[PDB]
RNA sequence: UCAGUCGGUCCUGAGAGAUGGGCGAGCGCCGUUCCGAAGGGACGGGCGAUGGCCUCCGUUGCCCUCAGCCGAUCGAAAGGG
RNA sequence: CGCGACCUCAGAUCAGACGUGGCGACCCGCUGAAUUUAAGCAUAUUAGUCAGCGGAGGAAAAGAAACUAACCAGGAUUCCCUCAGUAACGGCGAGUGAACAGGGAAGAGCCCAGCGCCGAAUCCCCGCCCCGCGGCGGGGCGCGGGAAAUGUGGCGUACGGA
């Protein structure tokens, strides 16, 4: 019937890879009854197979890029597609904690003179 | 047989159309764009033709990027994050 | 040691292979070019059709990056006919218009019957 | 041999300083202690070599 | 922050006074006051000011 | 301490002594190309009192400017204009040759940033600078944070917007009587402000 | 010319996908203005460039 | 509008154009062998590893030895092919 | 002859990073005229302006005196009023033309080299373990590698410091 996403996540690859090559037979013939020329049925459900086909891919996909990012969960050399695509400049710009270094100087100036909290009587 | 039989001969081009441009203005004998320069890596850009500068700017094509980028911004470039599921 | 030759050129040195810490993608892209999307839809003309009828051959409409090898091996696949010779032209309208000739013992009458074509 | 360029340089080099006028603040160092005396005065350093990491 | 009485340089504005910068090294020390705890106190402190009067 | 000698020494550039020197390096450094990397500073305290220090990420660049003036880079005469403006052979550059050399040494080096450069030989026709560069993006730089300003995308290009040492030089800019035409951002800034009509809403 | 370039030709196709008429059944839409395709191109009278 | 055999695709002509270098405030320009450590090749021999009836050979990894070229590269649907 | 260091220079599809270009209203650096005015025009004027080139940021630049003053003295930079169409420049012709002080907006100060004192007391990279990791960091174990004495880090900078 209507194939939907929530119950294809939870299905093997080869399940879903036995899908698509189906899904895509499927909408081979349609294409070769588009041409020949039927009924509106067939054209009607071209459309329908197309986005079949195309969520399943998003299912693989999703998965596929799912488990690499768990796999590279913990190391410290992740590839470039894993990383995160934030703007360049943001990329650029130094991190919390080197931004928050602060130097053995400053940090006694602060200790020995803190700013105190104070107010005048008028 | 300056004009009309001169305009006889007119049979072989001397630009062709930009691979970057799009314009047909690539000189072939010259082997450079005389609309944006393509052998050159910087964009062919005068301040003497504002007409010229606006018909292709930023704005003018489709922003396939950019727009995106644009959105984004509203939200602070959120990444690893989904809405809570029902 | 000594030095025959009267020019001097630079020593050829060890040279060694890439071995990255992590690979530059996650994953190897997916071939978008598969066995289904290369060929679109065999044609229906009347002269495809007389084509079919007296040449024992096929008419497909394909993508323009197909070589002619992709073609015989996808129809192949497809259809588990084998292919005498491949002839590819492109169409002006863009699509390119392949003619399969199929080996001797298939027939083309049949095939195009049995895949919906008549 | 047609030698390189660098080759070439930091051999003229030690010839121009064998040909131009060294001044004596520079031409000292040239004046070296010899090879008994160095090699004892090693044997005597080697005793009071700092600490590695 | 607290500033200092001051009086304008030139003959036209010296029978005047007006705010300061802030108080001078020599007028903190005389108070008792230290220079990197004034500001953090809430005083106005610059090294450059001289004390001729 | 030693540096307090050098520096003494290098003050007197006329002596035999140092003159050896000065033309040892020139020639030498004439031999070499036009731009090329030092593996250590030729001179180590004018580096560090110009902010050098000996760490990873601070390179050396001993640069060439070939010496002369600026002539008007037209045809042969034609200056198509009033005679005010037929001056070609005599004209001079605004900027010093030092940042000239810290400027291109700095375009070379696109990746790396310019800190200061300072001069390590001259000749009739050429002069030889060495330019300290920075890596903003090694982390011996970036984690030291008395350093790590540089690493800011204000700092970009500092060369080619006149903010060095040689190059604050040609702005003309600095406090007194004989700076009143660059108040402000800039000479151009100041400019601006006074050529402007402040048009109040009452006026 | 006979001896096409694979971009002449390709730029010259869809140059003739759309000098087709707009379909009959586009301007029964609500919003539609559209009476007749104006960009229609003629070889000789319009000689597209190139 | 269907090609191993028809052409392009290959080569180079007049020319054009990077690297080295030099110049230039600078986009960049000059210059084409000139102010260059310009060879990623190989008959053969040696060391070591693999596969196949480990015979003999192939792929290699390392070393010895030999080696000129003229300048990367583009440039003709009437030149060569 | 060879072996082993240091120094200068190469080759790397070597491991890990960075720059390239675009918009360019505002900003920084450079180059930079002629229209026009002077009832002609050559100095001037247009004008450090247009055009041209390079470089960013959310603002930029500047910035804490080798300052202003000559008074009973003020005290970083920046912007508004005022000084002022003044001093002054100008074929002293046309025209050009600031700054100080004063009132406000804002207001925040600082850090090295050098001189010195502390066993280089400093820093980077790779291997392993734990923690959170979609701003790759913190702790621990490596007679692991490296930078550095041709000078890293702590004290410390003209207001003194040790
Ligand atoms: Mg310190
Ligand atoms: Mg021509
Ligand atoms: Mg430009
Ligand atoms: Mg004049
Ligand atoms: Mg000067
Ligand atoms: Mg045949
Ligand atoms: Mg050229
Ligand atoms: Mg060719
Ligand atoms: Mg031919
Ligand atoms: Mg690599
Ligand atoms: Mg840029
Ligand atoms: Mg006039
Ligand atoms: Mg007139
Ligand atoms: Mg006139
Ligand atoms: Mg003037
Ligand atoms: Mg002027
Ligand atoms: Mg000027
Ligand atoms: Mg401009
Ligand atoms: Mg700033
Ligand atoms: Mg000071
Ligand atoms: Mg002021
Ligand atoms: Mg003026
Ligand atoms: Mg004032
Ligand atoms: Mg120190
Ligand atoms: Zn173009």
């Amino acid at each position: 019937a209507k194939i939907k996403a929530r119950d294809l996540r939870g299905k093997k690859k080869e399940e879903l890879l036995k899908q698509l090559d189906d899904l895509k037979v499927e909408l081979s013939q349609l294409r070769v009854a588009k041409v020949t020329g039927g009924a509106a049925s067939k054209l009607s459900k071209i459309r329908v197979v197309r986005k079949s086909i195309a969520r399943v891919l998003t299912v693989i996909n999703q998965t596929q890029k799912e488990n690499l990012r768990k796999f590279y969960k913990g190391k410290k050399y992740k590839p470039l597609d894993l990383r995160p695509k934030k703007t360049r400049a943001m990329r650029r710009r130094l991190n919390k904690h080197e931004e928050s270094l602060k130097t053995k100087k400053q940090q006694r100036k602060e200790r020995l003179y803190p700013l105190r909290k104070y107010a005048v009587k008028a | 047989t300056k004009g009309t039989s001169s305009f006889g001969k007119r049979r072989n081009k001397t630009h062709t159309l930009c691979r970057r441009c799009g314009s047909k203005a690539y000189h072939l004998q010259k082997s450079t764009c005389g609309k944006c320069g393509y052998p050159a890596k910087r964009k062919r850009k005068y301040n003497w033709s504002a007409k010229a500068k606006r018909r292709n700017t930023t704005g003018t094509g489709r922003m396939r990027h950019l727009k995106i980028v644009y959105r984004r911004f509203r939200h602070g470039f959120r990444e690893g994050t989904t809405p809570k599921p029902k | 040691k000594i030095r025959t030759s009267p020019t001097f050129r630079r020593p050829k040195t060890l040279r060694l292979r890439r071995q990255p810490k992590y690979p530059r993608k996650s994953a190897p892209r997916r071939n978008k070019l598969d066995h289904y999307a290369i060929i679109k839809f065999p044609l229906t003309t009347e002269s495809a059709m007389k084509k079919i009828e007296d040449n024992n051959t096929l008419v497909f409409i394909v993508d323009v990056k197909a070589n002619k090898h992709q073609i015989k091996q996808a129809v192949k696949k497809l259809y588990d006919i084998d292919v005498a010779k491949v002839n590819t032209l492109i169409r002006p309208d863009g699509e390119k218009k392949a003619y399969v000739r199929l080996a001797p013992d298939y027939d083309a009458l049949d095939v195009a019957n049995k895949i919906g074509i008549i | 041999v047609k030698w390189p360029r660098y080759i070439r340089l930091q051999r003229q080099r030690a010839i121009l300083y064998k040909r131009l006028k060294v001044p004596p603040a520079i031409n000292q160092f040239t004046q070296v202690l010899d090879r008994q005396t160095a090699t004892q005065l090693l044997k005597l350093a080697h005793k009071y070599r700092p600490e590695t990491k | 922050p607290i500033r200092p009485i001051v009086r304008c340089p030139t003959v036209r504005y010296h029978t005047k006074v007006r705010a300061g910068r802030g108080f001078s090294l020599e007028e903190l020390r005389v108070a008792g006051i230290h220079k990197k705890v004034a500001r953090t106190i809430g005083i106005s402190v610059d090294p450059r000011r001289r004390n001729k009067s | 301490g030693a540096y307090k000698y050098i520096q003494e020494l290098w003050r007197k550039k006329q002596s035999d002594v140092m003159r050896f020197l000065l033309r040892v390096r020139c020639w030498q450094y004439r031999q070499l190309s036009a731009l090329h990397r030092a593996p250590r500073p030729t001179r180590p305290d004018k580096a560090r009192r110009l902010g050098y220090k000996a760490k990873q990420g601070y390179v050396i660049y001993r640069i060439r400017v070939r010496r002369g003036g600026r002539k008007r880079p037209v045809p042969k005469g034609a200056t198509y204009g009033k005679p005010v403006h037929h001056g070609v052979n005599q004209l001079k550059f605004a900027r010093s040759l030092q940042s000239v050399a810290e400027e291109r040494a700095g375009r070379h080096c696109g990746a790396l940033r310019v800190l200061n450069s300072y001069w390590v030989g001259e000749d009739s026709t050429y002069k030889f600078f060495e330019v300290i560069l920075i890596d903003p993006f090694h982390k011996a730089i970036r984690r030291n944070p008395d350093t790590q300003w540089i690493t800011k995308p204000v700092h970009k290009h500092r060369e080619m917007r006149g903010l060095t040492s040689a190059g604050r030089k040609s702005r003309g800019l600095g406090k007194g009587h004989k700076f009143h035409h660059t108040i402000g951002g800039s000479r151009r800034a100041a400019w601006r402000r006074r050529n402007t009509l402040q048009l109040h809403r009452y006026r | 010319s006979s001896h096409k370039t694979f971009r002449i030709k390709r730029f010259l196709a869809k140059k003739q996908k759309q000098n087709r008429p707009i379909p009959q059944w586009i301007w029964m839409k609500t919003g539609n203005k559209i009476r007749y395709n104006s960009k229609r191109r003629h070889w000789r009278r319009t000689k597209l460039g190139l």
